[PDB]
């Protein structure tokens, strides 16, 4: 109802996203770690970095949603 | 309308203007790289001095919109 | 091989990227209260924020130029 406690709910929103985030990018920490000690070819590096890719565009896009939120804030205020 | 109330509208509107090029390049970044096979070295680390770039336009501007909301807050 | 090398950055991204996040989760919750109610322990700590995500500025800063001493040399 209340234009600032809807975005106060859509942070804790995105603040449950961000953490799903980090979880995810410590389950890709742990296999690139596995991936560097085994000797992969050159292919095997790209599917690495298209995985590590894929985790680092997600996590931009969660902060691109919360600055837009961000944004909502300081509009409702002027 | 204030002169600290346009400076943040201005801020806000580079703001827009960032985050919709900062999303183009996610676009062509990710575009890019879904070509698969073989990566060429020289258009990853091009690829990612553009995005860098606008992340750390984005950043500065945070920090300057900070810096205005808490004036005009009090 | 240089392909390893984007990956390093990558990873460097991600644990900065998460405190940017941290960051901006807290300076919006700070903003919340503030419209709400004014403080100036809120607005201080607004101002330490503010100050972590200078630092993280210059970290990402950092990254930018190692990218670039890279490529100029693969350019070279």
């Amino acid at each position: 109802s209340s234009p600032v406690d809807e975005i106060d709910k859509e942070v804790k929103k995105l603040e449950e996203e961000a953490k799903k985030s980090q979880e995810e990018v410590e389950r890709l920490k742990q296999e690139v770690e596995k991936a560097s000690k085994a000797g992969l070819d050159h292919e095997g590096d790209s599917r690495i970095f298209k995985k590590i890719h894929d985790v680092v565009t997600k996590q931009i896009k969660v902060i691109i949603r919360l600055i837009e939120v961000y944004v909502r804030l300081v509009e409702i205020i002027l | 309308s204030s002169p600290e109330e346009e400076k943040l509208k201005e801020l806000l509107k580079e703001l827009k203007k960032v985050l919709d090029r900062l999303k183009k390049i996610l676009e062509r970044n990710d575009e890019e790289i879904k070509k698969s096979d073989e990566l060429d070295d020289e258009s990853l680390l091009e690829d990612i001095v553009e995005l860098l770039k606008e992340i750390i336009k984005l950043w500065k501007i945070l920090v300057e919109l900070s810096d205005i909301l808490l004036k005009l807050i009090s | 091989s240089k392909q390893k090398e984007a990956i390093k950055v990558y990873l460097e991204l991600l644990e900065v990227h998460s405190r940017v996040l941290k960051a901006l989760i807290e300076q919006i919750k700070l903003f919340i209260e503030l419209i709400k109610r004014p403080d100036e322990d809120l607005a201080d700590k607004v101002r330490k924020s503010s100050e972590e995500l200078k630092k993280i500025i210059k970290e990402v800063e950092k990254i930018l130029r190692k990218v670039d001493d890279i490529l100029y040399k693969v350019k070279s």
